């Protein structure tokens, strides 16, 4: 990117809200709890006309169910403009959510990992590996610089030391320089060595459930508040869906559009 | 113009120097240099103003020569010397009040309100008394070709100037790193800064420069250096470049390290200061270079490194800057300062009789606009008019 | 529309057509019996690699198979950024063929019509009455100034003057400046008010079969050959195929970036 | 300087009225000044060139007065005369080079070329001759600043800039509006074009206008106005302005109807001719506007109704246009013709000895990058080397 020089008395611009809401598309993702308890179906349509009282066109925004947090968690497709994600807390659920959070909160650059051939290393503080799939069970062995393994014997799966089981998706963090062995159960997942960029700033997920327990930031040392975590309380899905198209206008202008040249394509619900 | 210094010198002194009481030794030359004048000056039409709303005056000379044979002046004497003074300064306020508003394209130097001209003619030349201020001084040398020098308190070389450039830019605002300057005045306030204080920068350091271009070339300046530039060191909310949004500034203030200056004449490198504070001198130069960097620290109390972390966040936004001060300086053209009131006396003259935006100089008079363009027909009509506001300034203020 | 000035020495842009390739997508609109002759299977890929060579990345070129021109001509949706329609003549879809390609070539606002309760006119020569569906059979019977039928009874269906009659899709042009109602099979079809814009440059069309008799002009008297609708002689369909991929940089080159503020969001395959 | 015009005219006369067998009574007075000239430049020495390749020469004077007594010259006195005319040609020809070849930016009137200086002088006035050249006279009136003026024929007041701006556009350039022009020497050639062809216009008439400001006001000037541009009458494709592609136009000639042209001076409509096409003329202009429109043809045959359609894709390509040579004009301020070889002379003696780039004039000496910006010290210097260059043209063409 070039330099982009600024004079410090430019007259601050007309408000955009009114541009940006006809040129873009409000993208909700909410659980299917959330429509059961509604026990309707006249309700998108209605909160549609309720968005166009707000401002955005009839046909902006999107309402997309999905199962459960997990179930969500493998291959999230935000397939439209500004992303909201509902998302109920419920016990036991933490680091899942988590998970889930962090994946689409950041930007991630990423290839894929032949399991079964090669051993693999991470680069560094910014480099995971995601697992994503119908049942993902990582099982490491670290090994030494004369490859052969530590806690664990290279041949043995049975002596790996297994980082998760049975979930659907996983962002595992290994120590940053060792040479690990995996097994990963190839048929009902698949792990892709990712790499951290720049905040995804499109997306915005808003916890419906309890106290504040997101950390997308895998480092123990910070546990940073970001203002696309926002966190709502809830007894009934009608008042959060109305809370939420109330505050639009507040949600919208905390998030911002996506910059970031993709090299892959994808169906996106544009205008 | 030179007639006109000497007019007014000679009434300065003739007012200050005729005086009840004072001996005619201290007063026989300049009663000669007077009587003279007087000579000369009798018998003319002096036609003055017109332009705006400064009246249409005329003057007419018939004044007696002075006593000379009193030994030790009396009040009579100067009573008779008065009545004549007074309106001699009338005249030369009005003189120089008519020529301050008028401008030239073509020839800005060359005399304009016609009074002044008719006093340019070869009759009046015995007028030539004393050239001494400087202003009438560097005119004489100009006419003379030669160098110039007018020394300067806290020149306002720079045109005022407040703007920001972003060498690493998001949508967001997030990440930012990059610059921020006020030109102003004699002040140069650089900041340059980095929201991720210099992660992936090589080695943690990153490299800030800024390029100040002078419109002209200063000489024997003494400069006052100091670090940690005061304006950009506090919150702010900066509209984008653009105008489309507004991004937020969170300074803390790191040292700017191994910081290094130069001053460049014709784009060669005539002084040059690494890590050296306070007071330093720039022999001749036409340009300064200021660079600095803002280097990471490797240690750092948990404060610190709460304060800058590796993550994503950076709600802390590390800086460095440098103020420049400069305090005196010698300049070959004319220039305001913060000392002498010519400029005041200028853009006061014309305001006080609404004289139209000119052909050459700025509506106002602005010195911005008037010094970030500053062709040699405009420093013509400015070093003309300045040095007849100097001159009028020895008699009115 | 601000405007733009614009020097004639500035010496000609490199190629751009790199950074189109990089940045858009393809997609092929073509006819299933396409498939059905090839045989095969492995088709997509072995095309997508082609592509490849000719710079197109790996996911840039989209197979949109459709059944036949008559039921792809029901609400076409064109998700991609450069739109090829393989349109292969065969006789007495001489006219539903030129339906399809005006539809698509051409932009058109559309507005709802409410056909129970008002009688609409044409404002002039851009306006048409577009229906879509499963079978349309428009019937028209112009009013008077009083509301009264003239060829036909307003209130007797039978004496309607029909101009269409069980088709996917119908472009009317009736008499402008006449009120008319509209008998249209209400659950069956959709019938929008549409004024025609400018042309699309996003799309082409690659008619396959016979001569030039594409009209997408309804004014008898202008029958302009588009560059944008293409054609060539088949026995194969490989052989259509190879032609299309061997000379895509031409077809692209003849078509251009869609420009319009759209309002109705829809998807898109874009990168 | 008028002293060496003084001297190139002397010699010229002398070269000339000094023949064989002519009586003495037609050159008496010419052989008068000729021995004042040999007189009053004896022992003075010269000091020429020195910048760039011009070598530097040094020039003495000791020569011997015409004689007098002869009462019809014969082939001994013509060729003495030729001995000294010779070397004076030579003198004044070095110091014209020199003269033109030197520059300044403050006081551009004053001499350059030390040899030039010295000839400013005081004991070189007995030299001054007359004054009679148009460049001479202007000079001299500039000096005694009066009303100057300068005829030309077809001047080259417009720098070269051919453009276009679109009014109505798209990334397919399929349908444009807008207006395309070429500003050339003294032709303006401007065509407004529509692809529509006022299809949609309101009342089908498309309006187009184009404003061309003059940097020096030109006085006294015949304009030959007529329609149906030639440039832009003739199908073309042009890279669009962002450069990125090109777009085609197929222009279809139409009548531009209700054509005005105003000739403004500070922007007050000092003339105004509506629908006149042939010459005309304008008393003081500083600014053009050619306003014109595109009617859609209410009727039309056939043909015409086939090659503009109502729908989309418009084949061919409606425009409309205006040719305006400026003939003749007067200026106050001095520029280059089609009459006159005082640039070419000025430039070829600059690029003959490779002078380094001044810091007033541009490269080259390029006319359309030197009268793009025409700053009051540019005038000043073109000016002076113009009319040195008429000064030593008057010998050495
Ligand atoms: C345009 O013309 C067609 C042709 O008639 C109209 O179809 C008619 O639609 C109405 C309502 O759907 C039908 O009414 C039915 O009547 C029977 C008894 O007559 C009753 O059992 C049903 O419950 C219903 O009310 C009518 O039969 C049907 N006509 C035919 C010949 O089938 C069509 O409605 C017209 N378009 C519009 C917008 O009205
Ligand atoms: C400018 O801002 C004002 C807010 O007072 C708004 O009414 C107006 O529509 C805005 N104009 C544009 C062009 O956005
Ligand atoms: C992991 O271990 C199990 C049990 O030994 C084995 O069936 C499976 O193939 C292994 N997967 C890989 C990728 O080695
Ligand atoms: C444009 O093409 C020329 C000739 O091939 C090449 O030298 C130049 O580098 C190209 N432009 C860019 C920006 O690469
Ligand atoms: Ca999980
Ligand atoms: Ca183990
Ligand atoms: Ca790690
Ligand atoms: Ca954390
Ligand atoms: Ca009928
Ligand atoms: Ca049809
Ligand atoms: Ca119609
Ligand atoms: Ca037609």
């Amino acid at each position: 990117n070039i330099p982009i020089t600024g004079s410090m008395d430019t007259v601050y611009s007309n408000s955009t809200r009114e541009e940006v809401f006809l040129t873009s598309t409000l993208c909700l993702y909410y659980p299917t709890e959330a429509s059961t308890q509604i026990s309707d179906g006249e309700w998108k349509d209605s909160l549609s006309q309720m968005f166009l009282i707000k401002g955005w066109p009839t046909g902006s925004v999107y309402f997309k169910e999905y199962s459960n947090i997990v179930d969500f968690s493998v291959d999230p497709q935000l397939y439209c403009d500004y992303n909201l994600v509902l998302m109920k807390y419920d016990q036991s659920l933490e680091l899942d959510m988590s998970e889930l959070a962090d994946l689409i909160l950041n930007e991630w650059l990423c290839n894929p990992m032949d399991i079964t051939l090669y051993y693999y290393q991470q680069s560094g503080e910014s480099n995971k590996w995601i697992s994503m799939g119908s049942s993902c069970t990582v099982k490491v062995c670290p090994l030494n610089t004369q490859t052969l393994g530590i806690g664990c014997q290279t041949t043995n799966v049975d002596s790996f030391e297994t980082v998760a089981e049975n979930e659907k998706l996983a962002i595992v963090d290994v120590v940053d320089g060792i040479n690990h062995k995996i097994n990963l159960t190839t048929t009902t997942c698949t792990i892709r060595n990712c790499k951290k960029l720049g905040p995804r700033e499109n997306v915005a997920v808003i916890q419906v459930g309890g106290a504040n327990i997101l950390d997308i930031t895998a480092d123990p040392t910070t546990n940073p508040q970001i203002e696309r975590m926002m966190r709502v309380n809830w007894k009934r899905w009608w008042q959060v869906f109305y809370t939420i198209v109330d505050y639009i206008n507040q949600i919208v202008q905390v998030m911002s559009k996506r910059s970031r040249s993709l090299n892959s394509a994808a169906f996106y619900y544009r205008v | 113009m030179e007639v006109l210094y000497s007019l007014s010198k000679t009434l300065k002194d003739a007012r200050d120097k005729i005086v009840e009481g004072t001996l005619y030794s201290n007063v026989s030359d300049l009663i000669q240099q007077f009587n003279q004048m007087i000579v000369t000056m009798n018998g003319n039409d002096f036609q003055t103003g017109g332009i705006g709303n400064l009246p249409i005056r005329n003057w007419t000379f018939d004044f007696g020569l002075l006593g000379t044979t009193l030994l030790n002046l009396d009040a009579n004497y100067v009573e008779t010397a008065r009545t004549t003074i007074e309106y001699f300064i009338d005249f030369i306020d009005n003189v120089c009040m008519d020529e301050m508003v008028r401008e030239s394209q073509r020839n800005g130097v060359a005399p304009q309100s016609e009074a002044l001209r008719k006093l340019a003619g070869i009759k009046f030349k015995r007028i030539n008394f004393n050239n001494s201020s400087e202003y009438i001084e560097n005119w004489n040398l100009q006419n003379r070709r030669q160098r110039t020098g007018f020394v300067f308190h806290k020149p306002n070389i720079f045109p005022y100037s407040a703007s920001f450039t972003l060498n690493r830019s998001q949508p967001m605002h997030d990440n930012l790193m990059g610059t921020m300057w006020l030109n102003a005045g004699s002040e140069i306030q650089v900041a340059g800064f980095d929201y991720s204080c210099a992660l992936n920068a090589p080695a943690n350091i990153q490299q800030f420069e800024h390029i100040v271009q002078l419109r002209r070339a200063l000489t024997t300046a003494t400069i006052t250096l100091l670090p940690d530039a005061e304006r950009f060191s506090f919150p702010r909310v900066i509209n984008s470049a653009d105008g489309a949004t507004t991004w937020f500034f969170n300074p803390i203030i790191l040292r700017p390290n191994n910081v290094e200056v130069e001053f460049l004449l014709n784009g060669q490198i005539i002084n040059t200061y690494q890590a050296r504070f306070g007071t330093i001198v720039a022999r001749n130069f036409d340009t300064i270079r200021l660079s600095f960097q803002l280097m990471r620290p490797p240690n750092m109390t948990p404060a610190v490194n709460a304060l800058f972390p590796q993550a994503q966040p950076f709600q802390h936004h590390a800086t460095v800057g440098l103020t420049l001060r400069i305090e005196s300086a010698v300049c070959e053209s004319v220039l305001a300062d913060a000392n002498e009131t010519l400029l005041a006396n200028v853009t006061a003259v014309r305001q006080e009789y609404a004289i139209p935006v000119g052909p050459v100089f700025p509506p106002g008079m602005n010195w911005t606009e008037l010094i970030t363009n500053y062709s040699p027909s405009r420093e013509d009509n400015l070093q003309r008019v300045f040095t007849v506001a100097s001159i009028r300034s020895m008699l009115i203020k």
